């Protein structure tokens, strides 16, 4: 997954002909072109050229064109920065995420997911977990890749994870609770619904959509009390925090449905009771690594459909180009 | 009206509400 | 005059003295003063009342329904005015403040109540 | 006559200065928290809209951190949660975001309504845009999310008039004249309407 596009329409090979010309016209406060933003891209072969495109790709984020920041142009980026470093300045665009504004929701992703592990990468790991959780992903088999991950930090740290961040720990796995091949993938939503449930009483309803796309209705234990009952037509973090609501500002619901503290005899008896069906019908860490071999047959072949679509693009945007200098 | 509308209102004014009766009576002497 | 986006209204009048009051209905401009121009006079309102009381209002219903007709707006009293009568059905506000006085003599049932 | 030389030159000098140095939403659309006031306005903002702009988001800092700028994304406003749980909302076409703006928001852009269930197609304009009574639908949850399913009698004396009318013209004619509403169309206070028939301050 390396030399598939890196034979790469061979152009000029300059910067100090191109670092003069993008500023210049942003100078004179004109439009920039969404194919002179490339040709410095391409043209990475330093670190020193790594923060030149963070002095750049900002103030075309801040451009007229604030869209043409095409897909490619952000993967002929991925490219560059796997090359040199894939630790700390790969990352500094993604969580600004508003000064570039890059967004490449592909397998675009992954690459820069699968060549974090091959350092075993603990910490610089959690980050893009949690910046994909945000932007909209998962028609992809990542959704194994995350679910696979996002169990081995919670097998790792191990506290009340904070104020937000336990928040963010049950949103990026939702997102990927989309697998009917599995119970697992049914008792992954199980993990998530719990622990996005215990924000629900102590630090309010809007804290599940602060910015993160989650909905506005108050039942989580609710959707979780039942779908294990659909799976039950076919889990030991819930058992904690379900007595431990139980245990020891703006209001937005109404006065005649209940503010769900007082549901709390009706939270217990409704799961207790319900439990022993899969004891009457019939640990996470490992059932990730057997879908490892199983499904993931590594899509390269939209990749590379991909990279038909833009050869496609480019020689037909510098045909354009081509004209505008001789018209004139 | 149905009782869901009334405290619809009482959603929105939470600051600012007075208390009220419900209907009006039919004659005065 | 030109005005800037004026549309027609039919407003009331002063013409009286002072403690004195005396309407007039009249078809005008938006922009132009209660007192001043009109583009053209319709009937007369009498808010006092007169010998053995009566509250007297005269209305050509016949061009207001050339000028409504054609499109005029209306002022607030004069709203309500046809609700009165009966050429408009009542204005809300007009029914609220007859609740409310009621509702203000609701309060006056337990103020007699409490006492004797 | 007696030209107005200057009194015509000073009126293009007018409209190449609305049009030069106008200041763009991003200057006259950000927010005191502190105050509740506005920058190069300093009108404050009425305190029955107090808690919406500061403890709620806008669209396009809620619309800042997506890929395409939601090119087909669904929007729904604050109010359109607590009046109506009839599912009334937005899609979009086109977006046209501002450049000087740091932390992108303020921009411009255009869409198709479904107001309560009813869809309309002419993609016109959102409403609002700068407002901060905004909320995003997510995808998890977005089929469900979207699901759904005479005449007046005469004030009485133009009612007077009518069955006079009828004795003079010919025909008794007892039936009760009846005036329709079924032409009369009855949108709410509640409806965003077209955006460019408003002008920008």
């Amino acid at each position: 997954d390396s030399h598939k596009w890196e034979a790469r329409e061979k152009e000029h090979y300059c910067l100090a002909d191109l670092a003069s010309l993008m500023d210049k016209t942003f100078e004179r406060k004109l439009p920039v072109s969404s194919l002179t933003i490339s040709r410095l891209i391409d043209n990475i072969s330093s670190r020193e050229e790594i923060d030149h495109a963070e002095y750049y790709l900002y103030k075309f984020r801040h451009s007229p064109n604030c869209w043409y920041l095409r897909n490619w142009t952000i993967h002929t980026w991925i490219r560059q920065c796997l090359k040199y470093d894939a630790q700390d300045k790969a990352l500094y665009t993604l969580v600004n995420k508003v000064q570039y504004g890059i967004f490449p929701d592909n397998f675009t992703f992954n690459l820069l997911m699968d060549s974090f592990i091959k350092k075993e990468n603990y910490k610089d790991a959690l980050s893009v977990v949690f910046e994909v959780m945000m932007q909209e992903a998962f028609e992809v088999p990542s959704t194994q890749l995350l679910s696979l991950y996002v169990l081995f930090h919670c097998l790792a740290k191990k506290t009340d994870f904070s104020w937000e961040e336990e928040r963010n720990f049950g949103a990026s796995l939702l997102l990927p609770g989309l697998k009917q091949k599995n119970s697992v993938g049914f008792s992954s939503q199980l993990y998530g619904y719990a622990l996005l449930g215990k924000v629900e009483l102590q630090q309010g309803l809007r804290a599940v959509y602060h910015n993160m796309p989650l909905i506005w209705k108050p039942g989580y234990l609710d959707r979780a009390l039942q779908v294990m009952e659909k799976v039950a037509a076919s889990e030991a973090l819930d058992v904690l925090g379900a007595v431990l609501k139980a245990l020891t500002k703006l209001v937005e619901q109404l006065d005649i449905e209940e503010t769900e503290q007082s549901k709390l005899p009706q939270y217990l008896e409704r799961f207790k009771a319900l439990h022993s069906k899969l004891q009457a019908l019939g640990l996470t860490t490992q059932l990730v690594k057997e879908k490892l071999s199983t499904c993931e047959a590594e899509d390269i072949a939209t990749y590379e459909q991909n990279l038909q679509q833009w050869h496609l693009d480019l020689v037909q945007l510098i045909q354009r180009e081509q004209q505008q200098r001789e018209q004139a | 009206p149905p009782e869901r509308e009334l405290s619809r209102l009482r959603r929105l004014y939470q600051g600012h509400l007075q208390e009220e009766s419900g209907p009006p009576p039919e004659s005065m002497p | 005059k030109a005005y800037r986006g004026g549309h027609l209204t039919i407003r009331l009048a002063l013409g009286g003295c002072t403690n004195r009051p005396f309407y007039r209905i009249v078809a005008a401009h938006n922009k132009c003063p209660r007192d001043g121009r009109f583009v053209e006079q319709l009937g007369s309102y009498d808010p006092l009342p007169n010998s053995h009381g009566e509250k007297l209002v005269a209305l050509n219903l016949d061009r207001i329904r050339h000028w409504i007709g054609c499109g005029a707006h209306l002022s607030k009293p004069m709203e309500k005015l046809l609700g009165l009568a009966g050429f408009f059905p009542l204005h809300p506000m007009m029914i609220t403040n007859a609740e409310r006085l009621r509702r203000k003599r609701a309060r006056e049932v337990l103020l007699a109540s409490q006492k004797t | 006559v007696r030209p107005r030389l200057i009194a015509e030159l000073a009126r293009r000098v007018r409209a190449l200065r609305e049009q030069l140095n106008r200041p763009r939403d991003s200057q006259l659309y950000a927010v005191d928290y502190e105050t509740l006031t506005r920058p190069f306005s300093g009108r404050r903002l009425p305190v029955r809209a107090w808690a919406d702009v500061r403890r709620e988001s806008r669209l396009l800092q809620l619309l800042g951190r997506l890929p395409l700028f939601g090119l087909g994304r669904l929007v729904t406003r604050k109010s359109w949660l607590w009046q109506h749980d009839e599912p009334c909302y937005w899609r979009l076409t086109r977006v046209r975001p501002d450049y000087t703006a740091q932390n992108l928001d303020h921009g411009k852009a255009w869409g198709i309504l479904t107001f309560k269930g009813k869809t309309e197609s002419e993609a016109r304009e959102i409403e609002h845009v700068m407002y901060h009574d905004w909320r995003l639908v997510p995808k998890h949850e977005e089929e469900a999310f979207t699901a759904f399913t005479a005449s007046v009698p005469y004030p009485p004396l133009l009612r007077a008039m009518i069955i006079a009318e009828r004795q003079k013209n010919g025909d008794t004619s007892t039936e009760e004249p009846m005036l329709n509403v079924q032409r009369i169309r009855m949108e709410p206070w509640d409806y965003p309407a077209k955006q460019e028939d408003k002008g920008r301050a």
